């Protein structure tokens, strides 16, 4: 209803929350809001996180409506060791 | 010689017999009378000797011509009760077969048992004796066992029933006539025929049983016998008939151990716990509390499993300071296998990028690949470990990073499923090593899954010509482990084009045996459509063609135990003629994966094997150690282990490497020290030659599995339910170890870790109805029947008690040695839910 969607947001087991999530969001949003709004909600690092939608990687430069997602699509959510870039970064320095 | 008593009688039957000379109208009726008086007296009563039969010694021939011309009426019939009851003591199977069938009905039960089971033995005689020329004399027959099948119940003779209903191939009434005091007998006795009676009556006695459980609403048996049909909607109905949320609990976990996964509609309640409990996220978990209950958290290094405080250092701080590819490959699976699943290591997790740097191409793969494999069943754990080392600098190791992602949703999944969007803008990369990584992963992930746009998917990278012989033998296997025993009609198609479109000289490489892999990997267990199958592989020309219909023929008759299928392999192998020994390669490893479905069937190949080893052709002496690790895996006999070790000595050098194989597979596991010492002492042995070490320290990788706590057995059920995906995974294993030096020794290290997708743990974890654990007291012991067919579940003895969990070593059974719980499903294997006894009073 109205343009929302209440996506299914999973945390990982390590942090000791409900396994899923129920967030009412909107679709015209891009990666980076997505991002933002689910570690804002669930209390996480934005930098630290990566989100998998509709069984396909989040697309960050590119809006929801998109990269496919829609209605009841769930969403990963992954803890990163070290941020995106400051992981690709350190990996990458060392050769 | 004769008495007083016996005389008498002798000289009234006698009288009585030479009476009927002539036609006197008091004749027929008295004599008739008084010999059917007699016969009934002595036949309805203990098993004394039928005295008035041993007497009677005349012809009936007058008797029979009489019978043709007196009284149309029920005299006749008197006297064909008399010649029928004579002559079941003879040898007038016909005639007293008739007699009964035209002769005076009244009922078989007034005659006696012995009479009763005669009949039986002679009806399935006649009716295996009759064609589908005539149906005329069905009928009769079948209202005979109309009354024979009822007395058979009533009497506990289920045996007899049983086998003239499997004669006259019909099987219905036991829907109708099964007691609830019987039930068990019968539904055993199919379930231990079924595996040895051949096409296709086994079917159609699978599909009775599962009938009769449904109607004694024994659901957890009605779904094992489902997946032994291994037919999708009958699974679907026991599901919407399981009116009980305990019970349906018990099946998402039976079906989360079988690794299938059905859709489940939001109509039934509970949706949500039995989705996740069939995904098995739980496991991990439980796995965990298994480890800290042994006090095995703290994993293993490779230094201590080899110990080398123990070897003959010959050479002293000189010769061991150089660090080889070859040995830290090895190293590597044995850091890996040994300390899987139990969520830490000490030289991966603290020191990882230190550690994959002395790696080089291959080892990236197989290093990275085994960083996942050392954490299993945690998706989110094992990811967040992933993804990093997926942002590596060499970026050709981000495959092996996929693969780390194939391993760790391999038994798992998710709702959001990280697997499959981490793959999908992989798969169609053009690099051949991103491909294959991306296939590789999708393929563990989603193991047994048959989803349609995975395949879909899939679809595309066997039409493409620019992808590598390896990527798309890589992507047929993916394929048919996905599709494992469907017959899916799509995957087979493609795949019949691809290999039809193919070259000669393409076909003649080594990975081209994977194209009939995932073919064969789309029909597991399902020999009847293969008839199509062989016809259209019949195109293709020799040898390949032979290669292709021979491995088919295995994949079709999986555990089938069709000794006619056994009798063509056995031929093919004995044909003593490069690629011609692949054929009989193929064939062998037939033998063995046929013969694996029972254990009598085995037992003998493994006489069979021993013979083609000490009198066979080098390419059968290679072939034969890999069906002996596929006869017996995870089960550590002494014997198999000796003649191994006795063949690891050969001068040939594949043969040696095959026995080591067979030696890691077998022996799997079970943490053997007598294994793990003969296998020190081949290490010592064969200190010079790479291979041999490499392979000798995976063996000892794949016996120190889990720290003892891990099996590859693709048995469940007390050995009776075969797993799909687990025999995919040994059978893709296996052919590529056909050729060790270029698949297994050359580029392909990772497709080892297609074990992985066979790698099932073994517990004894009990919870609560709410699913909580529960400590109860368990009696563990040897499943050795010290009865015949008496339905007891092989009355346990070499008893030990437990506290659960508990674990329990291939071919030893458990059982709960407390009333104060009931399990819902009695096959005590696994994750199990025991209900509280409201029988039981304090």
């Amino acid at each position: 209803t109205t343009g929302i969607a209440t996506i299914e947001v999973f945390l990982p087991p390590r942090l000791k929350k409900d396994r899923k999530n129920l967030l009412e969001t909107r679709l015209h949003i891009t990666g980076r809001e997505l991002r933002s709004k689910i570690a804002e909600t669930f209390g996480l690092q934005e930098n630290y996180i990566k989100i998998v939608i509709n069984k396909k990687q989040l697309q960050l430069g590119k809006t929801l409506e998109e990269q496919g997602v829609a209605h009841n699509v769930k969403a990963m959510v992954l803890e990163l060791k070290q941020s995106e870039e400051d992981a690709r970064k350190n990996f990458q320095l060392e050769e | 010689e004769l008495s007083e008593e016996d005389k008498q009688l002798q000289d009234e039957l006698e009288m009585l017999v030479e009476r009927l000379g002539e036609k006197d109208t008091s004749l027929y009726r008295p004599a008739l009378e008084e010999l059917r008086r007699q016969i009934r007296s002595s036949t309805t009563s203990m098993t004394s000797v039928p005295k008035p039969l041993k007497f009677l010694r005349p012809h009936y021939g007058k008797l029979k011509e009489i019978y043709e011309n007196m009284a149309p009426g029920e005299n006749k019939r008197f006297a064909a009760d008399i010649i029928s009851v004579l002559a079941m003591t003879m040898s007038g199977e016909r005639e007293c077969l008739k007699y009964r069938l035209v002769g005076s009905q009244e009922e078989l039960a007034s005659w006696g048992h012995e009479y009763v089971r005669h009949l039986a033995g002679e009806v399935a005689k006649e009716w295996q004796e009759l064609d589908d020329a005539e149906k005329v004399q069905r009928e009769p027959l079948l209202t005979l066992v109309k009354e024979i099948v009822p007395y058979n119940m009533a009497h506990n003779a289920e045996h007899e029933a049983c086998d003239l209903l499997m004669e006259i191939e019909q099987v219905d009434m036991l829907e109708k006539d099964i007691d609830e005091n019987a039930y068990a007998k019968v539904c055993l006795y199919l379930t231990s025929c079924v595996n040895y009676v051949p096409e296709p009556e086994n079917s159609a006695l699978l599909r009775c049983a599962l009938g009769v459980f449904r109607k004694f609403s024994r659901f957890p048996e009605a779904l094992r016998l489902a997946l032994m049909l291994n037919d999708m909607e009958l699974v679907e109905d026991i599901f919407t008939s399981c009116k009980d949320v305990v019970v349906q609990k018990q099946m998402a976990f039976m079906l989360g151990r079988h690794g299938v996964f059905l859709e489940l509609s939001e109509d039934v309640e509970e949706y949500e716990d039995l989705t996740e409990i069939m995904s098995n996220v739980q496991l991990n978990s439980n796995f965990l509390a298994l480890a800290r209950e042994l006090d095995i958290m703290e994993p293993k290094v490779p230094d201590d499993i080899y110990k080398t405080h123990l070897e003959n250092n010959r050479f002293g701080g000189s010769g061991s300071q150089v660090d080889s590819a070859r040995m830290n490959l090895a190293s590597s699976f044995v850091n890996g296998f040994v300390n899987a699943a139990f969520g830490q290591d000490k030289l991966l997790t603290d020191d990882g990028n230190k550690w994959l740097y002395k790696n080089k191409d291959h080892g990236m793969l197989s290093a990275a690949a085994s960083l996942g494999m050392i954490l299993l069943w945690d998706v989110d754990g094992g990811l967040t470990q992933i993804d990093k080392y997926l942002y590596s600098s060499e970026d050709y190791i981000k495959s092996g990073a996929l693969l780390a992602c194939g391993i760790v949703n391999s038994g798992v999944r998710n709702e959001c499923d990280p697997a499959l969007a981490l793959l999908s803008d992989y798969v169609l990369h053009n690099s051949n090593t991103m491909r294959l990584g991306s296939i590789f992963g999708l393929g563990l992930a989603y193991a047994g899954s048959n989803r349609e746009d995975v395949l879909t998917l899939l679809l595309p990278v066997m039409g493409d010509s620019k992808s590598s012989m390896e990527v798309a033998g890589v992507t047929a296997l993916a394929c048919g482990m996905i599709a494992v025993g469907s017959c899916n009609g799509d995957v087979t198609s493609t795949i019949l084009q691809t290999i039809m479109e193919k070259s000669e000289t393409e076909l003649k490489d080594t990975y081209a045996r994977w194209l009939p892999l995932g073919l064969g990997l789309n029909h597991l267990g399902k020999g009847e459509a293969i008839e199509a199958i062989l016809a259209a592989l019949e195109v293709v020309s020799e040898p390949f063609r032979s290669f292709a219909n021979t491995l088919v023929d295995v994949c079709a008759y999986a555990g089938s135990g069709n000794v006619l299928k056994v009798q063509q392999l056995l031929h093919i192998c004995s044909e003593h003629f490069a690629d011609m020994g692949a054929h009989q390669g193929v064939a062998v490893l037939g033998i063995a994966l046929i013969a694996m479905g029972e254990e009598i069937g085995a037992e003998m190949a493994l006489r069979t094997f021993g013979h083609l080893l000490r009198y066979g052709e080098p390419t059968l002496r290679r072939a034969v150690p890999l069906a002996l690790a596929l006869i017996s895996v995870s089960n550590p006999r002494l014997n198999i282990l000796d003649t191994l070790s006795k063949f690891s000595h050969d001068a040939d050098p594949e043969v040696s490497y095959n026995s080591i194989f067979a030696m890691g597979m077998v022996g799997s596991g079970t943490n053997n020290a007598r294994l793990a010492a003969m296998l020190r002492q081949l290490a010592q042995y064969h200190a010079k030659d790479p291979n041999n070490l490499f392979m000798v320290r995976l063996a000892q990788g794949l016996t120190h599995l889990g720290k003892g706590t891990l099996t590859l057995c693709p048995y469940h059920s007390d050995r009776q339910l075969m797993s799909q995906v687990a025999v995919a995974g040994l059978l893709t294993v296996l052919v590529s170890f056909l050729d060790v030096r270029n698949i297994i020794l050359g580029k392909s290290h990772y497709v080892l870790y297609g074990l992985v997708a066979a790698m099932q743990p073994r517990m004894l974890v009990t919870f609560d109805e709410e699913l909580r654990p529960l400590p109860v007291s368990v009696r563990v012991g040897q499943a050795v029947d010290v009865v015949g067919q008496a339905g007891k579940p092989k009355t346990i003895t070499g008893f030990q008690t437990h506290t659960t969990p508990v674990l329990l070593a291939h071919g030893e059974r458990a059982e709960l040695a407390t009333e104060e719980f009931l399990p819902v499903t009695p096959i005590l294997e696994g994750f199990v839910i025991l209900r509280k006894n409201p029988n039981y009073d304090l």
